[PDB]
């Protein structure tokens, strides 16, 4: 995957082996050419199921640090999690000269062991891109609940399988990405919404997916409506209450860069 | 190889089975607005400009939608 | 520049570590078991302990006994031992995570279970500095760890490419409902770079100790797991960081399950927690002179 573009960012999501970022020097330029200043990027990935394919700078965590460095060498590395198992490997660059007002919410998911039930659906033997066939998809495994009528969405099926659908609505937009093949089995979702809890808008993913282990990174502005309700010992909707068939393995907090702050959680189904 | 990208990898072995990657690279990127910055910004340029990004990575887009406030791109291998 | 190789997955960490994987550039590493129940502080020898310790490269030169605590001073480590835990503090070219299996092996000798351990060690460097033997030691300490822990996991807490802790944490601790294992322990931990030679312990209670190495660029290392230091963190640091003046600074809070914002001179470089299934916390700020 998805290319979000928006007045004063991009958004670039990949998935496979697509180095992505090979199109640095592009967006530099693309924000030079109207007259900008870069002040902020930031390179993020779930941990790899298969990292030994990854090509280019992405074979190893190590590269993508040091061709991240090439470019932005203020920038840090930060792992969150175990290592060996569910975890986030960010790299943020921040060149804020001038204070200003932080409202911004990024909601990450990602979801493995998908519901088989599920999967069927997104299978098919030819290319299919927004239209009646994928409406079908969409109510028959619930896709409409997470993306109503009061979003603009395109979605493509793929051959032989995978799904992918972007939505947008106003300023905010949705995103949601699903790899069906039972021995990984893979779901994506991310979302810029504002809320004071995402607990309805993650049990929402969830009821489509079901899946047996999901992992929900939450990146807190200070200045956001979700920044003043965590920094205030409000519930966010991340909390184990609200996943009780779920089991919370291990959960981080860091302050990554001064006023801003990132929780991530990783969840496995119970027995 | 680096120890930390060692110990990502035998994570990853012991949960293999015989395969796509699912799980996805993310670049985000903000840029100031001066005095001199398009009245659009980013949304200044067209899908020529954004096409030439997507090629840099070997991909293409499929489908396109956009609004007052966002262009949205659907990408494929 | 780049071909595909079409070989087997490694069968074990340390198969991964040998056909797949300056000095060390870390200042500290830290080596910790905890029992399924207390264990009878005399039933573990000195000698036991000490020809554990050989396996690492370190020999004994003194030890004291006290109430509830034996210590045992090496050239370049720190063991205490108490009824619920063994911890040994070492510098870092003790290749400590040798000592990992043959101090399993001897707690199995005596029908001691460990059902808690973790490894730990402070970094100023990064690991991805090729230049440096940094990560093939880590390499070699995860083979170590995860082989005798299969369950327990490596977790890197603050930058990467700054100060930061690298831990190896095991919990096999039985938690059910009629279970008596307890978890109130106390961990405190500052870590203090560039100070402006020696290994003390002072014990002001049965089983709760202060401890601290100095060593090298100097370096200054306190612990301790006193319950009267949980009540009051902001006094012991202080005390520290006026008779030592550093130039940065990384602490480490141990939240039990059963229950850092600014310091004196000293501008936040990074906070954060992690927080274990098990309930337990591990807070960790790094801070540098202003
Ligand atoms: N928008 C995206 N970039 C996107 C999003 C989500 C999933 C996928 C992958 N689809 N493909 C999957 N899930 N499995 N592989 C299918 C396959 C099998 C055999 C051959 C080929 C091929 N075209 N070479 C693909 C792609």
């Amino acid at each position: 995957x998805s290319l979000f573009v928006m007045k004063d960012r991009v958004i670039l999501i990949t998935c496979g082996t697509i180095t992505l970022l090979n199109c640095v020097p592009l967006i530099c330029e693309a924000v030079s050419t109207v007259c900008g200043e870069v002040e902020w990027v930031s390179f993020m990935h779930k941990n790899y199921s298969f990292p030994w394919e990854q090509k280019g700078p992405h074979l190893s965590m190590a590269e993508e640090f040091k061709t991240l460095r090439s470019h932005f060498p203020s920038g840090q590395p930060f792992i969150f999690g175990p290592i060996d198992s569910d975890h986030y490997f960010l790299y943020f660059h921040s060149d804020v000269v001038q204070p200003s007002c932080s409202d911004d919410a990024q909601l990450s998911m990602t979801m493995y062991g998908l519901d088989r039930n599920q999967t069927k659906h997104w299978y098919s033997d030819k290319m299919l891109p927004t239209g009646p066939e994928t409406a079908v998809i969409r109510e028959a495994t619930g896709l409409s609940e997470v993306v109503d009528d009061s979003w603009i969405l395109h979605d493509l099926q793929y051959e032989p399988c995978g799904y992918s659908i972007n939505a947008i609505r106003g300023s905010e937009y949705q995103t949601i990405h699903i790899t069906p093949e039972e021995h990984c089995s893979f779901a994506s979702y991310e979302t810029n919404t504002c809320a004071l809890n995402y607990s309805k808008c993650i049990c929402g993913v969830l009821r489509v997916f079901d899946p047996e282990r999901f992992s929900v990174i939450v990146f807190i502005d200070p200045d956001s409506a979700v920044g003043k309700s965590y920094h205030s010992g409000g519930t966010i909707g991340v909390e184990p209450e609200y996943y009780p068939n779920y089991e919370a393995h291990h959960r981080t907090v860091n302050e990554y860069t001064p006023g801003h702050w990132v929780l991530k959680v990783n969840y496995v189904k119970r027995a | 190889k680096d120890s930390l990208s060692l110990m990502a990898m035998w994570g990853s072995i012991a949960r293999f089975d015989p395969s796509f990657e699912g799980p996805e690279k993310r670049l985000e990127v903000i840029m100031r607005v001066v005095d001199g910055t398009h009245v659009s910004g980013l949304l200044a340029h067209d899908d020529d400009v954004w096409q030439k990004v997507i090629d840099a990575i070997c991909a293409h887009i499929v489908s396109r939608e956009f609004n007052e406030y966002i262009r949205s791109y659907v990408l494929s291998e | 520049t780049r071909i595909n190789q079409q070989t087997e997955c490694p069968s074990s960490v340390h198969d991964l570590v040998s056909c797949w994987g300056s000095t060390d550039s870390g200042l500290e590493k830290r080596f910790e078991l905890n029992f399924a129940q207390p264990v009878d502080i005399g039933t573990v020898t000195v000698k036991q302990l000490a020809s554990v310790m050989e396996r690492a490269g370190e020999s004994l030169r003194q030890n004291s006994a006290e109430l509830g605590i034996h210590t045992l001073k090496f050239d370049r480590s720190l063991l205490v031992f108490t009824a619920k835990q063994i911890v040994v503090r070492s510098s870092v070219s003790v290749m400590l995570h040798e000592a990992v299996h043959p101090m399993l092996e001897l707690m199995r000798s005596h029908n001691i279970i460990v059902d808690w351990a973790s490894f730990m060690r402070v970094n100023y460097g990064s690991p991805w500095d090729m230049t440096s033997e940094t990560s093939d030691i880590m390499a070699h300490e995860y083979a170590e760890l995860k082989s005798a822990f299969p369950t327990g996991h490596p977790y890197l807490a603050g930058p990467v490419d700054r100060d930061h802790c690298f831990y190896f944490v095991y919990d096999g601790i039985d938690r059910d409902p009629s279970s008596c294992r307890r978890e109130n322990d106390v961990q405190i931990n500052v870590y203090m770079y560039n100070v402006q030679e020696q290994q003390l312990l002072v014990s002001h209670c049965a089983g709760e100790y202060e401890t601290l190495r100095v060593s090298t660029h100097p370096f200054a290392s306190f612990e301790t797991n006193a319950v009267s230091a949980a009540s009051d963190i902001t006094k012991i640091v202080n005390g520290l960081l006026k008779k030592f003046y550093p130039e940065r600074v990384l602490l480490v809070l141990l939240q039990d399950r059963d229950a850092m914002d600014r310091l004196e001179g000293f501008t936040v470089v990074h906070r954060g927690a992690n927080h274990f299934g098990g309930g337990y916390v591990f807070h960790q700020a790094t801070y540098a002179r202003s």
